[PDB]
């Protein structure tokens, strides 16, 4: 979440980042119910006040809200003790942010996702852009290793590309930003851009990547001025699930059918719908793929027609365990590197070893009645250097 | 001493089938160095990929093709 | 034809989507198959068309599945649709139109019929037909001439060859007409049968009364109805109604008795009137018109006695206006089928409650007796409540670790009393027979293997009948099941599936199973589908409990078995696990008792 | 005194018109 991400940096960033036209105004809105209330009081005071009244400025009921947040607007540093007055910086930038100082649009983001999604699935037929494809290998999702041929789709892509649009879309931006820092662009800048958005040379290459994204689109022949879509900011389903293994998708973008087809046997498509099985088979190939049940069963329920949502659970009893114990099955046996250990001459020596092995966490599993035990390879180097030692 | 190989933990119906396999020599070697437990064996690390290969088969013996 | 990257066939350039495809509900596929809708508004006329046309493979909650062929279409011109009256009605309904093939299909199909028509008159079969080209062209095979015994043009045929001939006109694409017009015969006088008011016809009964007689002239045909529904009261209005002379064919002496009963209950045809064809005890067969008897003794075939020799001739010399036939799903068996050349009747209606098959040969019915006429939609009736509501189950009994050992190992086919006999199975159904036992539910136990049902049995104490159990103590034991609270469940062997009247059972478990058999397990399911006093459609009041060992052939066995009652709609909840079976105390609970019981399977040998 | 089977098929779709 945006939060984590916040989180996870440090303060020389984090005052930068306070820029003053919206970040002050997008990571208000983050807090979730009651650090609103004491940012704006504290907003006005230029003198710095004592710890206890804030811990006692909370009721005795509901005080793990209290704690919560300040340790949440601690992490943030958005006061300091100073012994609790608020950033300079931030003050002043929230004081001139606090009085001082279409239809087409969702369209073509929805056709530009789906001809992401398009490449991203194995489509004959897709956008080609050689930036794009490469950015998308670099996220983790894809690799290619021979650049002739087309780059497949690894383990992660399945459950990414299952995702729901929201999202999907988060976690990809969210690679985008550690990718671009990476590849040198620098973090602060084009992440105040999406803070701004829901109100330079890395500048224009951002943008670009968002409007081939689909976020934005300038519509002037790359105009200076910007009209994001609604995606840029941050509907009813088709398929139809029988108690048999069979689904009816009221489906007419190729996307939807390649998905269903990700995972179930397709029997007949017709101008409106398509008819699909569910069977072992196609299963077991996503799982196998990468994908478990769990993303299956989320992206049937999202995309359910109406007439099965007035049976509760909308989705039938039978079909979802069926998909789970499909699932199961396949990781029946469990596999886990490890080192095997024979011929102890005492016990208490063994009860030693398991005790560093414990401490160490190199331990996997341990038989006392056999008197054996099972270490990976990796605390392999470091049991057996003990055993040298003696 | 020390063994180098991998440990699978499976229920008891899979450890007797692996015990079958071991003992009948499907694979052609002794491929459990020991029984850990009940439920927890140890192979060779190379047989893997092949040993849940028939694992596999065993399913698709034992599931009908819709 | 044409096929996607995928596996489904495209069909984007074969034809056209109707703009008001929101209001057409229907769709047709070119190979024939339809997905109708069961939220749409007009699903009730869409239903009676499709049924009407076509025959039902997959009727889910949401989107039934029909197909329609050659018999269906036939069936839908016997009942008096035209091409043009089934056609319109087709594109009018459907809402991506209708593909040139079934356009031309149907044509066919309803064109090719009725221009053959076959007539038994005086013991003589007259194959009738008002266009004379029809048999010009028809006579260019040489087996006709050597079937054929040595306007309006008829002639006469051989009565053995009668399958044979109507086996090869349906593939000759001139269909042969069984109508009986019972409302215009004066050679066989009508016999006094009438149906009392007490009876009452249900209105799926009596949908499946009018599409049998469509018009005035009876058809014959397979009407599929579940075992509770009445299918025994469909029959007897439908011989009421032939008023002609009936022979009821049952499957054994339990299913002759329950059919004399039947008649007697709901026909005011005197006592007098109806007879036993039976080896046991016969009422004077050659007496009296009304007629009960058993495929096995109409179609024996080494010697008869003298009695049941006079019997059969009279019989053969006789006319039977109706030939009603039970559990048709057996007629295609030689012997079975060799009864229906035997005897003579304008009409055999057929009548079932699980037609089905491995064989392929249950399309042999279609020329056999007809096409199926009607077969019941099993969820309506559950929601109307005419058949108990049933809470199917699959509990997954985990295989133990020595008996998964020597069932792995043995290659032979030892399994079989194997995994019906394992330690974990032996606990589930004894504590599942506890839990319904303190919930005062009637059971009925199942299981194909006599050893296993008697191990088993003697374990629980329990009264287990199987088939040469006594007639008497077999009697006994269904009476105390019936009666005595003390005693609430019956191991029952594959005797149980074959014919019986057995007491509604709030439960029904299967510790084993015969195989892959559609026809046993809908036959065991219809045991607990009678329909309680006062009980509820949603209160799921009745059970059925299919135990399967993991990782067994009986997985693989169980799937293909329940392909029948999941094609109706039945969806079958998996039981990995019971709740309060580590608490409650069973047997085989140590590792001994697990041993002695392997060291007795395979001391079976 | 014949029945009501006998009289014809209920065309029960017959009604509806577009």
């Amino acid at each position: 979440n945006l939060q984590e991400f916040l989180g996870g940096l440090s303060p020389g960033v984090l005052d930068r980042l306070y820029g003053h036209p919206a970040t002050c105004l997008a990571v208000f809105r983050e807090l979730p119910s009651l650090a609103k209330n004491w940012v704006m009081r504290m907003l006005f005071l230029e003198q710095p006040l004592p710890q206890a009244a804030v811990a006692l400025w909370v009721k005795k009921e509901f005080s793990k809200a209290q704690e919560e947040s300040t340790g949440l607007l601690s992490g943030l540093r958005i006061w300091h003790t100073q012994l609790l007055i608020l950033n300079p910086i931030f003050r002043q930038n929230l004081r001139i942010a606090l009085l001082g100082g279409v239809p087409s649009l969702d369209k073509y983001a929805e056709e530009r996702w789906e001809v992401v999604l398009h490449f991203m699935v194995g489509s004959p037929s897709a956008a080609v852009s050689q930036d794009l494809a490469q950015l998308l290998s670099q996220a983790g999702l894809m690799k290619s290793t021979e650049p002739g041929e087309p780059p497949c789709i690894t383990s992660a892509g399945f459950q990414f590309l299952l995702l729901d649009t929201p999202a999907q879309l988060w976690y990809f931006m969210l690679q985008y930003l550690q990718t671009a820092q990476s590849r040198g662009m620098d973090l602060v800048e084009i992440l105040s851009f999406l803070f701004q958005l829901s109100f330079s040379d890395s500048l224009l290459n951002f943008l670009q990547h968002l409007r081939e994204f689909g976020l934005v689109f300038q519509r002037k022949r790359k105009s200076r001025r910007y009209y994001p879509t609604r995606l840029a900011i941050n509907q009813p389903g088709f398929i139809v699930v029988e108690t048999n293994y069979r689904l009816y998708a009221y489906t007419e973008s190729e996307l939807q059918i390649a998905l269903i087809a990700l995972f179930s046997e397709m029997l007949y498509r017709f101008p409106n719908m398509v008819v699909a099985q569910v069977t072992r088979e196609s299963v077991q190939q996503a799982i196998a793929s990468g994908i478990t049940a769990q993303q299956i069963i989320h992206f049937l329920r999202t995309r359910a027609h109406p007439v099965m949502l007035k049976q509760t659970p909308v989705l039938p009893p039978t079909i979802t365990d069926q998909i789970r114990l499909w699932e199961l099955e396949r990781d029946r046996l469990r596999f886990t590197e490890g080192v095997l250990y024979n011929q102890f001459l005492s016990q208490v020596d063994f009860e030693l070893l398991l005790a560093h092995a414990r401490e160490l966490g190199v331990l996997v599993f341990e038989n006392s009645a056999k008197r054996l035990m099972v270490v990976t390879p990796a605390g392999h180097s470091d049991v057996k250097r003990f055993w040298k030692r003696q | 001493n020390v063994l180098k190989g991998v440990l699978i933990e499976c229920d008891p119906a899979m450890k007797q089938f692996l015990l079958y396999l071991d003992e009948s020599n499907a694979l052609g070697k002794k491929f459990i160095i020991q029984d850990i437990d009940d439920t927890h064996v140890f192979v060779i690390a190379e047989l893997v990929n092949v040993l849940q290969e028939r694992v596999g088969e065993l399913m698709d013996q034992n599931a009908f093709s819709l | 034809t044409k096929v996607d990257e995928y596996g489904a066939k495209d069909y984007r350039l074969q034809m056209p989507l109707k703009d008001d495809h929101t209001s057409r509900p229907l769709w047709v596929a070119p190979d024939g198959h339809i997905f109708l809708e069961a939220f749409s508004p007009v699903y009730k006329y869409a239903q009676d068309f499709l049924v009407a046309i076509a025959e039902p493979v997959c009727r889910p909650t949401h989107v039934h599945e029909y197909k329609l062929t050659a018999y269906s279409l036939y069936a839908a011109v016997s009942v008096g649709l035209q091409t043009s009256d089934i056609t319109e009605y087709l594109r009018k309904l459907s809402k991506t139109g209708v593909p040139d093939g079934i356009m031309q299909f149907i044509k066919l199909c309803t064109v090719s019929y009725g221009k053959v028509k076959l007539v038994l008159k005086h013991n003589r079969y007259f194959v009738e037909s008002c266009h004379p080209d029809v048999i010009q062209h028809l006579l260019q095979d040489p087996v006709i001439r050597e079937c054929r015994l040595r306007q309006t043009v008829s002639f006469e045929v051989k009565q053995e060859m009668i399958e044979e001939l109507q086996k090869r006109c349906i593939h000759l694409e001139y269909p042969l007409l069984a109508e009986y017009d019972f409302r215009n015969d004066s050679v066989n006088p009508d016999i006094n049968i009438d149906l009392k008011p007490t009876a009452v016809l249900r209105p799926y009964q009596e949908k499946s009364l009018r599409k049998m007689f469509g018009n005035g002239r009876a058809r014959s045909g397979v009407i599929v109805l579940p075992c509770g529904a009445g299918k025994s009261l469909v029959g007897v209005t439908a011989a009421c109604t032939v008023r002609k002379r009936c022979l009821v064919l049952g499957n054994s002496a339990v299913s002759v008795e329950q059919w004399k009963a039947q008649f007697k209950m709901w026909s005011t045809i005197d006592d007098s009137q109806i007879c036993r064809f039976t080896s046991d005890a016969k009422d004077k067969p050659i007496g009296c018109s009304v007629a009960i008897s058993t495929y096995s003794m109409l179609g024996h075939t080494t010697k008869r006695s003298w009695e049941a020799e006079r019997v059969m001739e009279w019989l053969k010399t006789q006319e039977w206006g109706l030939m009603i036939l039970d559990e048709v799903h057996t007629i295609p068996a030689k012997m079975f089928r060799r009864v229906l050349t035997i005897v003579q009747a304008h009409c055999k209606l057929g009548l079932t409650a699980t037609l089905v098959r491995e064989d392929d040969k249950i399309v042999d019915l279609n020329f056999l007796i007809g096409p199926k006429l009607y077969e019941a939609n099993w969820m309506e009736l559950q929601n109307n409540g005419y058949i108990a509501k049933v809470q199917c189950a699959e509990v997954w009994c985990p295989m133990s670790p020595e008996f998964y050992r020597e069932y792995v190992a043995i290659k032979t086919k030892k399994r079989i009393l194997l995994y019906t006999m394992n330690p974990n199975k032996f606990r589930a159904c004894q504590f599942l027979i506890k839990f319904h036992e303190r919930r005062n539910d009637k059971i009925i136990v199942f299981a194909d293997n006599v050893f296993a049902l008697k191990e088993y049995a003697i374990r629980l104490n329990k009264p287990y009948i199987y088939g040469p159990t006594s007639q008497g103590e077999r009697m006994q034991i269904l009476q105390n099941f019936k009666h005595n609270p003390k005693i609430n469940t019956i191991f029952i062997s594959k005797v149980g599936d074959t014919s019986f009247d057995l007491p509604e059972a709030n439960v029904l478990i299967q510790i084993s199973s015969h195989g892959g058999s559609r026809r046993q397990e809908a036959q065991r399911l219809g045991r607990v589908l009678r329909a309680k006093k006062g009980m509820v459609a949603e209160e799921y009041n009745a059970f059925f409990y299919s135990l399967v060992s993991q990782d067994t052939q009986e997985m693989a066995y169980s799937t293909k078995r329940q392909r029948f009652l999941v094609d109706q709609g039945y969806s079958f909840k998996v039981i990995t696990k019971l709740a309060g079976m580590e608490e409650e105390d069973l047997a085989f609970s140590t590792k001994e008792e697990q041993q002695q019981l392997l060291q007795k399977v395979l001391a079976a040998t | 005194r014949t029945k009501r089977w006998e009289g014809g098929y209920e065309r029960t779709w017959e009604i509806l018109k577009e």
